[PDB]
């Protein structure tokens, strides 16, 4: 729960992720491909079952 | 170089449950 | 008000009654006078315990003034067909029906205090009505005295003849006596 | 109404009453008369007690009039039987079942408060009946005063003829008088 | 019925009883008569507030119209025991026994309402049986009487003179008198 | 019998009993005969108020056919001590005692009901002994009459002739005629 919301907190804003090695032809490991999540929109779905009493 | 990766555990709590006489 | 006790295990933590908590350590408490609701209720603890180890000695602490004989014997009969061995401990007083109740233990399991004092009396009662009806209740009675006699006798080893002159009025037996009579095996004093 | 208080521990906060939170820390309470049915609640608590530490003293209150004599000798044989020493703090006022449970703690571990007040007298009881059953009566009460004399002087030190002398009749007692005849050892005023 | 609250703490809400409550917030209730069984819960509550801070004063509010002397002193030795300071506030209502605990509260934390009301008498008492028994129980109640008035002299500042003349009979003090004889150190009537 | 009811929560929901749940918001009942042990209860509810919001206002129903005197001095000076306004609302009947506390409520916040009673007298008691004790006892439920009567014109505005010749016997107000008077400040017959 939480600790995933304090792990998306830089990337919904922007950071320099370490991506996994790889799942395709890249042949190096160490590799730790380095993406920019700054100007990756990040839309979030859910049903908020319960919300409607808070509010 | 091969090397192992250890992984945390569930971190499950021990609940408690209380009895009265009736 | 009964307390409340914790009991720790690798289950999670539980509440207990202080009462309740020692009927998991097959103890039995058999305090006050003598009558149907509470005869029934060791009855079940007893029917309880050999369910959960039928080996298990059962512990039953007597400490009451006497009681109606007919709940008595209620308990009497349920320690006598489970098969536990069920070990008396006499803790203050012990009447009438409490004495019958802890010589009927398992031979050298019975227990009494160095202080504790045990009575035994002949069985009392009365009727009101006419003749016919008295003379009915008068065999009743008599009946029960034998037969509360032979048992006594049983389980004390003396003789039925000795039952019914010592038993003829009150008789008060402190516990090293007791043991001579045959009411009791053994005193404890401390913990060995 | 019994207040509930709320006791830290790492695995969590509990609830436990006022009485039940002063248990887990070997305290027993004896209030009001004695009875069989308080009696056994008390040496219910004292086993308990034993089992989770039997090298731990165990501290017991008085703030009782006095009670049943068997009542009485119950608690007293449970205290001598338990391995841990028993300490007794009179609160109050301490009667002659409550003073023979106050004496009878373990020797250096008894107390009474400053404006605490010890009474002690003799055992008290009769019987309506026949002349023959009158005289079992009369005989087995002058041994339970025989037999109660001779406890108290080994707890307190006085010979038995001076305790028969005390105790004919009602002798009360202050704290400071209570450390010269031997019932109590020390006298507790504040902390430190 | 006792209305039940909630507190909100840093571990969540806990629903705990209005007396009880306020318990946490070193505050005990002195109501009712004053017997044996109310004294030993006081007592139990002092100690446990001891227990977990001995720094913090304890408030007793005291709304009692008297009671027994032996109870009651079992709470003064205790006040007088324990290390932290037991502040006194006087509610409707201080009879003889509630106007012992008053004025036996901490030097400069004792206080009274404007509109209560105290008084002090004298113990009462009484026996019946032989006359030789009447001068036991007689120079008994005696020593007391000497004894409270000693005790109220040392807090209230009085001479032991002046408390025997004004204990023979019932003296009522309102608020402010109070203060002038030594019960009480000050009078709360609006806060800050 | 006491309901149960459901306060729903952002985070979830409760259970509480009626007169809990209307604690909750800031409403006290007064009901039936004023005594030691209601009495204190209501001074506990009216401090747990004032520290969850020193602030707002507290109310208080009064139904009740008088009481103790001391015991509602105790809920008087508390509610004159604590700093929110209390307002007090009558709801069927106010007799001698719950009538004082119902003109001792902030002014503009003294309200009831149009089909009500209101009674007040002068205190009554009585006691028993030597003349000497008598005299004593006179003196003080006559202090007690003066000091209700100069409390009742403080709040009502009347003179304290006027209070003193209307209290010597039994005066029964309704609503309209307690706004007169000055007990009330206004009477609720439909919201808004």
């Amino acid at each position: 729960g939480e600790g995933v919301q304090q792990a998306l907190l830089k990337l919904i804003e922007g950071t320099v992720a370490a991506v996994p090695p790889q799942g395709g032809r890249k042949h190096p490991q160490q590799e730790f491909l380095q993406v920019d999540t700054s100007k990756i929109l990040f839309i979030c779905g859910g049903a908020f079952a319960g919300l409607d009493k808070v509010i | 170089e091969r090397r192992g990766s250890h992984l945390g555990l569930i971190e499950v709590e021990k609940p408690l449950y209380c009895v009265e006489p009736f | 008000l009964v307390p409340m006790v914790i009991e720790q295990t690798s289950r999670g933590e539980r509440s207990f009654d202080i009462y309740s908590r020692l009927l998991k350590e097959r103890v039995i408490f058999l305090t006050g006078q003598v009558e149907d609701h509470m005869a029934n209720l060791i009855v079940a603890q007893m029917l309880f315990l050999e369910a959960e180890n039928p080996e298990k000695d059962i512990y039953l602490y007597i400490n009451s003034p006497g009681g109606v004989i007919t709940a008595g014997m209620s308990i009497y009969d349920t320690m006598q067909f489970i098969k536990p061995d069920v070990s008396t401990i006499c803790m203050g007083q012990a009447a009438s029906m409490g004495a019958f109740l802890l010589t009927a233990g398992a031979k050298g399991k019975r227990f009494c205090l160095p202080n504790s004092r045990v009575m035994i009396h002949q069985p009392l009662g009365g009727y009101q009505g006419q003749a016919t009806d008295i003379e009915i209740h008068a065999r009743e009675i008599l009946k029960v005295k034998g037969r509360m006699n032979e048992l006594m006798a049983l389980h004390t080893g003396q003789s039925l003849e000795q039952i019914e002159r010592d038993t003829e009025r009150d008789r008060f037996l402190s516990a090293p006596e007791a043991v001579e009579y045959g009411l009791v095996d053994s005193i404890l004093t401390h913990r060995n």
